[PDB]
RNA sequence: AGCUAGUUGGUAGGGUAAAUGCCUACCAAGGCAAUGAUAAGUAACCGGCCUGAGAGGGUGAACGGUCACACUGGAACUGA
RNA sequence: GCGUAAAGGGUGAGUAGGCGGAUAUAUAAGUCUAUGCAUAAAAUACCACAGCUCAACUGUGGACCUAUGUUGGAAACUAUAUGUCUAGAGUCUGAUAGAGGAAGUUAGAAUUUCUGGUGUAAGGGUGGAAUCUGUUGAUAUCAGAAAGAAUACCGGAGGCGAAGGCGAACUUCUGGGUCAAGACUGACGCUGAGUCACGAAAGCGUAGGGAGCAAACAGGAUUAGAUACCCUGGUAGUCUACGCUGUAAACGAUGCACACUUGGUGUUAACUAAAAGUUAGUACCGAAGCUAACGUGUUAAGUGUGCCGCCUGGGGAGUAUG
RNA sequence: AAGCAAUUAGGUAGCAUAAAAAUGGUCCAAACGACUGUUUACCAAAAACACAGGUCUCUGCAAAUCUGUAAAGAGAAGUAUA
RNA sequence: GGCGGCCGUAACUAUAACGGUCCUAAGGUAGCGAAAUUCCUUGUCGGGUAAGUUCCGACCCGCACGAAUGGUGUAACGAUUU
């Protein structure tokens, strides 16, 4: 099977939803898929996220959000670490994505935090994803 | 594409096979 | 061929019970008893090719098996190919 | 692309300020190697120097530390 | 970066290795932190402040990295150890399509040769001729016999297989795929350096067979010449059994696998009585996107990653040498 | 003296210790024939002949072939893988 | 069993890839070549030697090599020749 990411499959499910414009996209269920889109729910990415059923099996529906002009809230979103090439950070060395317009997501000692927190717990790890 | 590449390589493979064809049967 | 009747002898004997066909050793099993015919069979008609890829394939999926059997349940693995006369 | 036969390890002994095949006498055939042994070529090493946004790349002048050598090749004495 | 510029291995099965669903607990190797605590001699390198008339130069302090060791913590992720689940992948059950493969039998058309009748001067061939065949009875026509090779029609914007490839008919042996609530196992997976297996045609060894076709070769023509194109002949080879060779424009010039991303028009198989739709394929056009352009476009060359192979100006050169 | 022996260590003696006799000279390159063999008894032992291997051709059995005027015999109490 | 001659031709000189012509059943391909074959000849050059008509490696102007009277090589073998 060699899923190779819960985490890029969610995000690449969510970028093609999003830039063909969809109202909804439907992806697999984990722990760190639902902090990842609690984090894009505070910070204004996503409207909302539910979670459901079928055959047994839960799901995740995410309701996209965009402006009145149908351009999407998600401009860019794309992993930094991954299988082949983890890369870690400490807290001083975190990237501001997109001079702060942009949010960097990270799995730390206290759980999947975006950078900024990140930076104010004074607390660094594995580089999830950047979006802007 | 042109072909002239392929002529190219053509000649000398004829080039290289007829060398070796000269040389069989030498020794 | 391997017909009906000694598929679910074989499930009866390796399985926990009459239903349990899709255990490790069930796997293994029915798989030994392909390999042993096909090489009966290629012994014979020793210019057949498919055949022999499929055999390859067969020997391949036991292999894997084996590993993820001996890994995960030692002291059945050894059983098994005691039981089985796979080599070791 | 195979190499090593004091070669690998053991038991005693020689010797050393001191461990060790460091050396010797016997007992085994072992040891290393496509996760690169062995071999050939090149080279003193480092703190550093040059360059570059950085990562890197090149480099080992002077100065400072260590190592090796003092015509070529050996050997022991004196002595902490 | 690898469709066409140099770059995807001919294809597959798999060892080492790399990577990998959900979830619980423990370990704390990785990671993070107290930029704890030390060690990273001095100078040099960075920031201030000073002394040589200044600068270079020189001196006194202050640090920024990141490198190792160690102390106490955090645990999400990778890793380690023990479990749990089923949606991935398999086994079992049922249904079903197919030139899939191997072995053993059989068939007819057509052609050639041979034998026996009828019958006479041409046949054959080209842009035009000739060589050749024929008065030893040709060609044509009728009947019989023998051998070899290949399977019209079905037959295609098909089907199957990993690829090469596979089409007269039957049996035996045998490989793979697809669908489903239809239960079982519970991550058992993906890719894969060496290695192994297969691999059109040509070629080689041994032993047969040899109708037709046909390198080499011979003759007749075209031409200044014709070691060719054309014509008449013709030996290997083409065929069978076994053992080697392992090369192709072996191509979709596009490696494999998974998660996603508007449609139009046909077509194959299955489920459904059938339409009608779905699923798994297989073709054409085409929106967005992508592309140097051509084009590609749910069978991506689109958006992501896992692993392998490969490229770094042309000639020399896939040569020399090992 | 050790050691089962082969050898090992020490000592002794000589110019010489497989002490006598018996008991390979070796290396490099070329020509011819592959090779072991055979041949001119009595001047030629070779590069000649033979050889396994190869090709052509003959022979359907009262076979080809050979010896004889013949019968007959060999081929063969064999059968084209002969 | 057989497997040819003559003549002319290139940015000197040399040769002749090429062309013409006569004749034949067809005019010697691969490979080898002063050879167990080469008369001229102790051809020419290189190696070996202080000095090499022999020997080895080449050149090709092969009097008069040549493909089962086999051609060119070849590990091993030889009371053979050098």
């Amino acid at each position: 099977m060699a899923i190779t990411y819960s985490i890029g499959d969610m995000l690449t499910k969510l970028r093609n939803a999003s830039r063909v414009g969809h109202g909804s996209v439907d992806l697999k269920m984990s722990n760190m898929n639902k902090s990842i889109l609690n984090i894009l729910k505070e910070e204004g990415y996503i409207k909302d996220f539910n979670f459901l059923e079928k055959k047994g099996i839960a799901f995740i529906r995410v309701l996209l959000k965009y402006d009145n002009k149908r351009n999407p809230v998600i401009n860019k979103i794309d992993a930094i670490s991954t299988p082949g090439r983890k890369i870690y950070s400490s807290y001083r060395n975190m990237p501001r994505i997109k001079n702060g317009y942009g949010i960097l997501i990270i799995s730390s000692s206290q759980g999947v935090i975006t950078g900024k927190e990140a930076k104010d717990k004074k607390i660094g790890g594995e580089l999830i994803c950047s979006v802007w | 594409p042109c072909g002239r590449k392929r002529k190219l390589k053509k000649i000398s493979t004829h080039k290289r096979k007829k060398k070796r064809r000269k040389n069989r049967h030498k020794k | 061929m391997i017909d009906k009747k000694q598929k679910q002898k074989i499930v009866s004997e390796f399985g926990k019970n009459e239903s349990d066909t899709g255990s490790v050793g069930v796997q293994i099993a029915l798989i030994t008893g392909r390999i042993k015919y096909l090489t009966e069979h290629l012994k014979i008609n020793k210019k057949d090719h498919s055949s022999k890829r499929g055999l390859l394939k067969l020997v391949g999926q036991r292999r894997s098996l084996l590993r993820y059997y001996q890994k995960k349940d030692l002291e059945a693995y050894r059983m098994l190919i005691s039981k089985l006369g796979l080599r070791k």
